Parts: structure tokens; sequence; C-alpha cells
């Protein structure tokens, strides 16, 4: 759990006496970069790669790099290696539940079982299946976002108690009030409505709002709750994200079984090689390109929400 | 057999495409001069930052509109 | 016919996309303003901010005038 | 229902939505040179405010159009 | 009635709104080059609201287009 | 019959709005101009006046035109 | 008879997209012949001229909407 | 099928507006060029003027082609 | 039947485009300002390659609504 | 019948229009520069000659395929 | 599965990866300018500007595969 | 089925005036630098030759595109 | 055939002519560059061919989608 907070502290320190907000990424990156990739044959190179910076390790005199003229970190490298170790069980669960990596193996044989394609084991979730499954996933999706969005509600309306700081605290109170029932509106309206049951705690939603308001009458923040709403739609993309690379992927062993099909006998060698010469280029463009999204959702959102912005320590 | 359905689409295309297109025009100029401003201070960062942050609030109304019109469907 | 519902739907997504463009090409422009000159300032930010949450009204309109041509339905 | 009145509908919202980007190139460059001015004077920042709400009439001039057309839905 | 009335509620619609966009324009660079005036004259006012408001009777003309057509409905 | 009055008049209206486009246009830049020389002058309000009144021929010319089209109607 | 609504639009965006070239051109040259009447009384008359100047494309757009209003 | 003459014409239509167009651009910027060099010489004036009568063949062509294809019919 | 399939590609296909096209001209300006910047610092590029890599939400909720619409059959 | 030479005039005429249009965007900037230069310089007049009869390419290739597409009518 | 289907299917392909080619070149327009007048005096920084002038084409591959999946539906 | 040599007349129409168009941008600015450039140098010419001779490919895609889908008429 | 083929052949000609003229634009700019950057240097000759030659592999996108959106014969 402690290497992290060296991830952490390439940002300023927060003020004394408020609340230590390392340990929640250490169990929360990890898994969104795990619900991204499910390619474990890049976690297998990866893993190479691992062993070549572990040879570094052993190695322990630190390289400067070329290009960018930087030190090496050995011991802050050998913290990474560690978190390249959480990431990496990450990606191999969540791509055993996408089985299915480098894309579809099951083309020419049963790799994989299906209610379509007979096989060996029958996988749980494709990319045609998601034709359904989709509007259910976005759902946890959206769920996903709302439970941090409540552990921050949650924790700064908890400081705001401790500091005797009680405008923040009622902020937070009509920060929830408001949610609740602009939430609960709009799942019903959007979805099915069922107004026998639920039209009660919107009312009572937007009563609480108002009064939290109303005691805090002073020209507060309503665009405020408007751009929180924003940051709980804005954690959508995690969806997006691996869709697209797992389409990418699909798409590139349909080539090469295609090319191991329609080309004779002898094509199998070069869809592989093709396959593999653009699989790699195109994972060395889409990895840093999906790096750095989970860990700016978490800057952003989280350290927004929660608000430390103040005398940086 | 309605057509109504692929209407329905392209609404939501040019809905969703006009957002993209002007929240990126906003976000060119901010964020060039974001890039000047901590380039020279670096104590300008979250100031200038939230302001990049500010249009993607357009962004989502559109996209609001077009699942309010695609859960009618 | 039930195709003429497609046909509203489109002129709601149209119109919400370049009211927010407009928007946009608003921002990009006012917000570089403003922002070179709080990097001058640091304390004018007040009234920089206000200026660029400004004109947002018009996406608004935009927005419940489609609400209510929706609504029609 | 009726053909037509999808084709009042998407005049209407075009009709708004080009208002509306008129609106947004005005206040870019009116806001900017504005704040630029406003920065370092201050006071005539009641002047500022009347130039930048003077051309907001075409929106709401549009809307009214909108809202007869409506009418005579 | 028919279908002709939704186009030339189309076509007024663009009509009004391209030449909204227009006098958007022309109210940018006027404002700028006005607010530029005004922080140091502040005399020149008068004028300056004139130039402003010279476009304004285009969109009037687009008013009254709009108005006659509707009146052949 | 029919499905043609409408189709002329959306060609009155997209002439029309095409021509204040480009007299708007054209008026911004050369407005702009003008206020800074009069600014900087305050005397040569006549011949600023003289430029300002240059471009509304096209508009004249879309509104004769439309005329000319709903007279044929 | 559709072909009449058909040719009308036709030569409204032709006529409308004459008004924008006409508009740019005149845009750029009295942009700059305002600054330069402040000494430029002299070449005065001459500017006159090259604002004058891009009418000749207008009035082509008038032609053209002539020749078709004959047509129908 | 009589209404192969309006899809004519409207394609001559936009082919000669656009060469139009191009050509209007085109002696936008050359315009400024030669007024540029009027405000330093005199004898130039011919020479900047042969230069900004250069492009007007694509608009010929335009129309000629427009004439010729109006033969047809 | 099944045409409503191509117009679910086709609104689908601008979207993504235009949704493209927003961000490549965000990237054109951040891009220029962050090269700028490393090519006299060398120090800051981490920051710079950051504000290039922010703003593709916009693509991928294109590819969101596209794909969406493809399993919409 | 006569819709099938309809379709081909109007590819025609947009395709000759916009490489006019082309020309012109082409042509405005290299004119400009020309002027620049040989207005000090009133000697390298020939290759002035050269760089602006250069790109009459696009604007021959289009009047070749419009006249295939003749005969082909 | 029609009969203008596949036609109306292939313009959707045209409208997407256009769009996405001129974005990029919009973007590839600039960054090379200014990589190109860096690397005119520079001539070791080269590394740089093409890392940053490589990343863009996610944007044409984006397009490109949407258009190529859709095709595959055929 | 004549229409459809009609429509593909359009497709190759819209094709090579596109690349035309697009060969004319790069065209303006590249001649501009390039007089530049000669008007410093005077020798160099050969170079500015072949950087404005390079994109030709373009319209040479287009009328082979144009070529091939006659043969295929 | 059919008409399918005509909207094959104008989706093929729309996207080769948007591939060609995002390739023209860029070029401009970068050719720009590289033109004053040679011309001065004469010895970094390599740098800007190939700076040149990197854009065009969009149109050899447009050259493969092409190609195969013809193979359907």
């Amino acid at each position: 759990a402690k290497p992290f907070e060296l991830l952490v502290s390439f940002l300023n320190t927060p003020k004394y006496g408020t609340f230590d907000p390392t340990p929640v990424v250490p169990v929360f990156f990890p898994f969104w970069f795990g619900m991204i990739v499910g390619d474990i044959g890049y976690a297998l190179l990866f893993y190479l790669v691992g062993r070549w910076l572990s040879g570094y390790v052993k190695r322990n005199e630190p390289l400067v790099i070329d290009l960018f003229a930087l030190k090496l970190k050995p011991q802050v490298i050998g913290k990474l290696v560690h978190i390249l170790n959480w990431m990496v069980f990450w990606t191999v669960v969540w791509g055993v539940i996408y089985g299915e990596f480098f894309g579809t193996f099951l083309e020419h044989l049963g790799v994989f079982g299906t209610p379509e394609h007979p096989g060996l084991i029958p996988i749980l979730i494709h990319r045609i299946d998601t034709a359904k499954t989709a509007n259910l996933l976005i759902l946890l999706s959206v769920a996903f976002g709302v439970v941090l969005v409540f552990f921050g509600l949650a924790l700064r309306a908890y400081l705001g108690l401790k500091h005797r700081h009680m405008a923040h605290f009622w902020e937070g109170v009509g920060y929830l009030g408001g949610l609740v029932g602009v939430l609960a509106l709009a799942a019903s309206y959007l979805g099915n409505l069922q107004a026998g049951w639920l039209q009660g705690l919107m009312y009572l939603g937007f009563g609480v709002f108002l009064l939290a308001v109303l005691m805090s009458r002073i020209w507060l923040m309503i665009p405020e709750i408007f751009t929180q709403a924003g940051h709980i739609l804005s954690h959508i993309r995690i969806y997006a994200v691996g869709a697209a690379g797992g389409i990418l992927a699909g798409l590139l062993t349909d080539v090469g079984f295609a090319l191991a099909e329609r080309l004779g006998l002898l094509g199998v060698l070069l869809g592989l090689l093709v396959a593999g010469v653009l699989h790699l280029l195109i994972l060395l463009l889409t990895t840093l390109g999906h790096m750095l999204q989970p860990i700016r959702l978490l800057w952003v959102e989280f350290f927004t929400k929660f608000g430390f912005y103040e005398e940086n320590g | 057999g309605g057509l109504d359905r692929g209407l329905i689409a392209v609404g939501m295309g040019l809905a969703v495409g006009l957002a993209a297109l002007g929240t990126g025009v906003a976000q060119a100029r901010i964020g060039a001069a974001g890039v000047g401003a901590i380039a020279e201070d670096r104590s300008n960062f979250g100031t200038a930052l939230i302001f990049l942050l500010l249009p993607e609030t357009l962004v989502i109304f559109g996209l609001l509109i077009a699942f309010i019109l695609n859960g009618r469907l």
C-alpha cells in the first residue's frame, strides 16, 4: 500500500490537520486500468519489460534517458515494479473475464465457447453480445463513479464538521440534497417511471436541497452543483476506451485469421507477421494513450470534489 | 416499419459533433494561453487548468439531449 | 405519419449544437484574454470568471424550446 | 401529426442556432477587448457592461419568432 | 396549408439566422474598436452606438420578410 | 399543384440571408477601421459615414429579388 | 411547376454567393482605404475607384438572375 | 421528366457563384497589396491594376459554360 | 428496407468525424505552444504532453454513441 | 431520362466552382507576395509572372472533365 | 441488408474517414511547422518533434477502423 | 438506370474539385514563401519549383478515379 | 449495377476529396516553414522532404479505401 504515495508526491502537499488522501488510489487506479485494458498479451510483454527493468535494478546504477535527460529513480523504480505488479494482476483478471486477448482467438476452432460458436471455455463477454449488454455495463460504470462521489462528499462533510467549518459542511449537505433529487428524477423520467413510489423521495431530496440553500442563502454555487453533475457524468470514458481497444484487437485477429485462410497454405506466416507488427505499433500508441485517463479522472474529480488547493502544506 | 430511427441517429450525430467542435474551439485558445501562463509561472497551474475544464458541460448537455431522444425509441 | 417527430428531433439537436459552438467561439477568445489579464492581475479573476460565465444562457434557451417542442408530442 | 410540422421545427431550431452563433462571434471580440481595458482601468466597467449587453437582442428576437411559429403550430 | 408552410418556415428561419450571424460579426469588430476608443475618449459613445445599431436595421429587413410571408400563409 | 411556393420562398430567404452575410462581413472590418480613424480624428465623420453606407446595395438587390419573386407568386 | 422553385433557389444562392465574394473584397479594400484616407485625400478619388471596382461580380449575378427570370 | 431544367439551373448557378467567391477573396487580398503599394508610389498603379484584373478568367469560364449548358435547353 | 441502418452509419460517421476535426484543431494549437515551450526548456515537457493528451473525451464519446447506434440493430 | 444529364450537369458545375475557389485561394496570397516584392524591386517581373501563372492546372483539368462529361451527354 | 444501404454506409465511411483526415492534417500543419522551425537551427531534437507529430495519427486510425468494421458488416 | 451514371458523375466531380481545393490552399502559402525566398535569393528557384510542383498527386488521384469510374461506366 | 453503385462512387469521392484537402492544408503550413528553413539552410533538406512526405499517408489511406470500396465490382 506504501509505494503509491510517491506517485501522489508529484503534486503539492495538503494543509496539516486535513485528511491523508493517499490510500484510496492504491486500490482504485489499478482497478481502473484493469477495467480499461484486458490485453493480457501486452501484460506478458510488459512483464518482460519489467524483467528488463529489474535487470537495471540489480544493475542498481541509474540510467539517464538520452532524449529527455532524466536520471533514474532506482529506489522509486522498484516502487514502480511493485505498482506494475498491482496493475498487472488487475490486467490479468479483467482480461480473464474478457478472456479473449490479442483479440478473439476462436476464429478457426473453438478456443472459447459462445452460445453461437462451440468451444472449450464458455466465455462471458464478447464484442458482439455488447449490442445488448453495453447498456447494463454503462450502468455499472455510472454506479462506479457515484460510489467515489459519495465517498468524497462523506469525507468532505466529516472534515467540515471536525474543523468547526460548518459553512462548507452545510454546502455539502445542499450538494447531497440536490444530487439525490436530480439523480432519482432523471432515473425515473429517462427509464421506467413508477411514480407511485419514488415521487415522494424526489420531492424530499429537492426540499432538502432548497432548505440547505436557504439556510446558506448568500448567493451560492448552483452552477457548481451543475459542474459536479458534470463531474459525475464525466467518468463514463472508462467503458468507451476499453471497448475501442477490444474492437481494435478483434479487428487485428480478424485480419490475421483471414490472411491465414484466404492466402493459401502459406498465408499463416505473413498474417501473423503483419498482425504482430501492427499490434505492437498500435499498442505503443494506445498504451500511453490510455494510461493517463484514469489518473486524470482521479485527479480532477476527486481533488475538486474534495478540494485541497489551498496553502499547499 | 418507420424510417424515423435513422433520422434520430443523424440528429444526435449533428448534435454531438457540433458540441465537440465548439468545445474544441474553446480548448485550443484556452489551452495555449494556459501553456503560456504555466510556463512563465507554474503557480497559475490549477487556476488556468479549471478554465480548460469549463466547456465540458456544453458537451454533456448535448449528450443528455441525445440520450433522451434515444430513450424515446 | 409518425415520421414527424424524428424531424423535430433533428431540429433540436442541430439547434442546441450550434448554440453550443457559438458559445465556444465566444469563450475561447474571452477566456484567453481573461486568463492573460489575471496572470498579470491575480486579483480581478472574480470579474473575469463572471464575464466567462455570463453569455451561456443562449444554450439554455435552445434546450428549453427544444424541451417544450418535444413535449408537444 | 403532419410532415410540415417537422419542417417548421427544423426551421425554428436552425434560426435560433444561427442567431446564437452570431451572438457568440460578437461576444468573443467585444469581451476580449473589453476585459483588456477593464483589467487595467476597472472604472469603465459599467460601460463595458453596456457594451456587452447591447447585442443580445438578436437571440430573444429569434426566440420570439420561434414562439409565434409555435403559436401557428 | 401543406408542406409549403414548412418550407417557408425553414426559408425565413435560415434567412434570419444568416442575417443574425452577419450582424454578429459586424458587432464583433465594431464593439472591439468602440471599446478601444471609449476607454479613452468616453465621449464618442453616440457614434459608437450608432455604428452598433446600423446592422440591426438589416435584421429588421429579415423581420419584415418573415412577417409578410407569415401573412401570406 | 402546390409543392412550389415554399420552394420559391426558401430561395428568397437564402438569397437575402447570404446578401446580409456579405454586407455584414464588409461592414465589420470597414466600420472597425473607421471607428479607429474617427476616434483619432473626431473631424472626419462624414467620410466615415460615407464608407459605412457602401455595402447595403447587396441586401437591396436581394430584397427586390424576393419582391419580384413573391410578385410572380 | 416544381422547376420554378428549383431555379429560384438556384439563382438565389448564386447571387448570394456573389454577394459574399464582393462583401469580403470590399471588406479588405475598404479597411485599407479608410486608413489611407487620413492623408490620402489626394488619392481619395482613386480609393473610390478601387472600392467601386468589384461590383462587376454582383452585376454578373444579377444578369444570371434576370436570364433565369426570362427563362421562367 | 421536366424537372431536369431545375437542377441544371441550380448547378450552373452554384458554379458561377462559387467562382465569384474565389475571385472575391482573390481581389480582396490583391487589392490590399495594391493599395499598400500605392501608399508609397504613384507609378505602380497600372501594374497593380493588371495584377488585380488577372483572376477573372475563371468566372468568365463559369458563365460561358453556364450559357452553353443552357443552350442544351 | 434496412436503409435505416445506412442512415445510422452516416449519422455516426459524421458525428465522429466532426469530433475528430475539433480535437485535431485543438491539438494543433496546443501542440504548437507546447513544442515551442519545450524547445526553449526541455525540462517542462511532461506538462505539455499532458496538455496535448487531454481533449480526447470528445472523440471517445463520438465512438460511444456510434457503437450504440450500431448495436441498435 | 433528363434526370441523368441534370445530375451530371450538377457535378460539372460544382467541380469547376470549387476548382475556381481553390485558384482564388492560392492566387490571393501569391499575388499579394509578388506585388509586395515587385513594388520595391521592379526587376524580377518575369519571375513574378511565372509564379502567378503557374496554378492553372486545376481549372484546365476541371474544364476537360466538364468537356468529357458533356461528350457523355 | 438492402439495395441502396451498401452505398449509404459507404458515404458514411467517406464522411468519417475524410473528416478525420482533415482534422489530422489541421493538427499536423501547425505542429510540423513549429517543429521544423525549431530543428532548422537545432539539428538535434528531431526526436521530440517526431514523437509529437506521430501521436495525432490515432485520430486517423479511429475513423479508418470504424469504416473498416462497418464495411466488414458487408 | 442512367441515374446511377449521374450519381457517379456527381461523385467524380466532387472528388476532383475537393482535391483541387486542397492543392490550391497548399499552393497559396507554398508560393508565398517560395516567392519571398527567391526574391531574397534569385538563384534557388529550382527547389522552389520542386516544392510548388509536389502536391499534384492529389488531382492526379482524382482524375484517375474519374477515369476508372468512366471505365466501369 | 444499380443506384447503389453511384452511392458508392459519391462516398469514395467524398472521402478522397476530404483527405486531399486536409493533406493540402497540412502541407501548406509545414512546407511554408520548410521552404523558409531550407532557403537559409540548404543542408537540412532531408528533414523538409520527410516532413512533406509524412502527411501523404492520409491520401494513401484514401487510395486504399477507394480501391477496396471499388472491389465490390
